[PDB]
């Protein structure tokens, strides 16, 4: 019935997508895995957390304080989310 | 812990079962319907309001009227068929 | 004390508080435009605040946020049901492969 | 011989089965029998029949 | 003669001669020690303003009540197959 | 926070530790325990009234103090 995997791929073309989809970023062809939220991608002291809250929104996680602020590129967010068995 | 919550607040209730049988018991000398019901029309009301008495909190246990509602919201815990 | 107003901790401090503001005003609201504009404004709050040099008025603003986070606390927050507080949490766990241990020399 | 049985039945976890035609006994993993315990024949034979004689006393001297 | 034992005697040690079992419980330490509080609370018991009033309570007040309505209540209430008008008392 | 309950049994710890108790309840749960159920650790001292703090005690309510609640319910 509930017949859905998750992927790496998966969770990095979602995450992309959260951020093209977000206005205050630099602009795009800045987003890959190896991107940093606050140097390339241009984002301020409470924008990632926006970021951070738009994940947990979206695989269905909640993300402690502790785990929240270790979060600044792409790839760790992807990390985080494949190591979350109920990352939906 | 909800079901150590549904098993001891019923029990609450069943305790007052157990006075309501022992009341009927003395008065009525059994426990079958027949019986009860045919004489329960000449019985000193004060005895009757003591055996309703208790049954009503045992019934107030398991039906979850409020003194005791508070065992039907955890009881949620169990799966959906339950 | 000494809440420094540009360093790692005042950092935590208010992206905890960005969190916690944001996370009430999703269990509060239930439409989710009225949920939107209540984060803008909310940011617009904290923009607003994000100047500031003294100290004290930083410490001021600070107790203050916390006091709104308390005055606005929710009863039944929205947590998904696989984490610790929800409904599917510890549900099913897989028991740990584990041998057995004897205990007597004659008793299987 | 006990202690060095049970030491080997716990220890190993096998039981030794002399088979039929070779003369050569060695430790082997079949346990789903050939293994009784000594208060078996005791109680099941002398203890459970006397219980229910006294059940069927009991009924009938109802 | 120097008193000593007979030297006869041949002495060994005491072997219960149980099978040493694995360890099947990892002991803590802080659950030991509370138990052994919990255990052996009767050695440190002093009597105080709070002790005293459970004291006074459940061994003063709480069995005089309950010996009041016993004695009061002794042989009251006869209510076999009573019926309407009829009293349920004994007494006044 | 010591209770009443708590802070009676001070003239009868002795050498046991007089330990604050907080309950697991309302502990940390997304931090990493040996007993994640129970939210402890191995040799973490125990309150004497533990049996009051841990995980299968009856719940706390958080949101309301417990009289501003008797208040409430005895009000409505
Ligand atoms: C003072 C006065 C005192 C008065 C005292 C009154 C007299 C006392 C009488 C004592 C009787 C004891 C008998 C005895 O010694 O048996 C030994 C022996 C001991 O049991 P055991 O199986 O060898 O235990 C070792 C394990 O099996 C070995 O381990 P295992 O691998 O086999 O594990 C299995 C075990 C493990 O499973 C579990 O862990 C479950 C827990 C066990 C609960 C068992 C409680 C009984 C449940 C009954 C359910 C019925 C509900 C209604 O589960 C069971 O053994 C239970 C089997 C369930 C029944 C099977 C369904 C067949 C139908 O039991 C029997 O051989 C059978 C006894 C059954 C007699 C019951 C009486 C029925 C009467 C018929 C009713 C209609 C007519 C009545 C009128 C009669 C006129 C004459
Ligand atoms: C109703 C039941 C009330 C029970 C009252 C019992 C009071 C009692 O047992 O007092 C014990 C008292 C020691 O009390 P405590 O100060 O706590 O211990 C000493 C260490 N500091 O020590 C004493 O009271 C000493 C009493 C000894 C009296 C002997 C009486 C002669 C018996 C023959
Ligand atoms: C103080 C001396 C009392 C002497 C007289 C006896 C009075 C009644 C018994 C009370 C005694 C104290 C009971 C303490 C047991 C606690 C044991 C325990 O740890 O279980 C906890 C369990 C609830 O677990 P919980 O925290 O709620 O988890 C919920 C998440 N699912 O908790 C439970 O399951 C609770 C079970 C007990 C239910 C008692 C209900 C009483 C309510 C009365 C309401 C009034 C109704 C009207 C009655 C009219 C009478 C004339
Ligand atoms: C916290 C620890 C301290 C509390 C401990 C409490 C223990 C109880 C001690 C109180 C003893 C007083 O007990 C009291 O009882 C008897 C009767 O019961 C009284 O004496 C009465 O006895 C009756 C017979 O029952 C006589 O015939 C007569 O009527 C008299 O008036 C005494 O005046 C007194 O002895």
């Amino acid at each position: 019935s509930s017949a859905h995997v998750l992927t790496k791929d998966m969770i990095q073309e979602r995450i992309v997508a959260l951020l093209e989809s977000f206005d205050k970023v630099n602009d795009a062809k800045n987003i890959t895995a190896t991107a940093n939220l606050t140097s390339d991608l241009g984002l301020d002291s409470l924008d990632v957390v926006e970021v951070v809250m738009a994940i947990e929104e979206e695989f269905g996680l909640e993300i402690p304080d502790h785990d929240a602020d270790e979060i600044k590129t792409v790839q760790q967010a992807i990390d985080y989310v494949s190591a979350q068995p109920a990352a939906v | 812990k909800s079901a150590l919550s549904a098993v001891l607040m019923n029990r609450f209730g069943d305790a007052f079962f157990v006075l309501g049988l022992c009341v009927i018991a003395y008065v009525f000398g059994t426990l079958n319907y027949s019986t009860i019901f045919a004489t329960a029309y000449l019985i000193n009301t004060d005895l009757l309001v003591l055996i309703m008495l208790a049954l009503f909190i045992a019934a107030m246990a398991k039906s979850a009227q409020f003194g005791l509602h508070n065992w039907l919201t955890l009881a949620m815990e169990g799966p959906t068929p339950v | 004390s000494h809440p420094v107003p540009f360093s790692a901790a005042n950092k935590k401090l208010v992206t905890s508080m960005y969190r916690q503001s944001l996370k009430l005003a999703r269990n509060w609201i239930s439409n989710r435009q009225l949920f939107r504009q209540k984060a803008v404004e909310i940011r617009h709050k904290f923009d607003q605040n994000a100047q500031i040099s003294n100290p004290r008025l930083l410490a001021r603003t600070l107790d203050e946020t916390r006091a709104h986070l308390y005055e606005f606390r929710h009863p039944d927050p929205i947590v998904p049901p696989s984490f610790p507080g929800g409904t599917k949490y510890e549900r099913n766990v897989p028991p740990r492969m584990e041998k057995i241990m004897q205990h007597n020399l004659y008793e299987p | 011989l006990k202690d060095y049985y049970y030491n080997g039945r716990r220890i190993l976890d096998k039981i030794p089965v002399k088979d039929k035609q070779t003369g050569k006994v060695t430790w082997e993993i079949k346990r789903e029998g050939a293994e009784k315990e000594d208060w078996v024949n005791q109680m099941y034979f002398l203890y459970a029949p006397s219980l229910i004689l006294l059940l069927i006393v009991m009924v009938y001297k109802s | 003669v120097e008193l000593k034992p007979s030297s006869a005697i041949q002495r060994g040690p005491l072997n219960k001669g149980g099978w040493d079992a694995p360890h099947a419980l990892h002991n803590d330490g802080a659950i030991d020690r509370y138990a052994h509080w919990r255990t052996f609370y009767q050695e440190r018991f002093k009597y105080t303003r709070a002790t005293g009033k459970s004291t006074l309570i459940f061994l003063v007040a709480f069995p005089a009540l309950i010996g009041y309505v016993a004695y009061q209540s002794e042989g009251l209430f006869e209510f076999a197959g009573k019926r309407r008008g009829e009293s349920v008392t004994t007494r006044g | 926070i010591r209770a009443s309950f708590d802070k009676a049994e001070e003239p009868m710890l002795g050498d046991y530790p007089d330990i604050d108790p907080f309950p697991a309840q309302l502990k940390n749960p997304y931090k990493k325990y040996d007993d994640q159920q129970d939210r402890r650790n191995l040799e973490e001292p125990l309150s004497v009234n533990d049996d009051l703090y841990d995980m299968w005690s009856p719940d706390r309510f958080t949101h309301f103090k417990n009289q501003d609640a008797l208040k409430y319910f005895i009000g409505f």
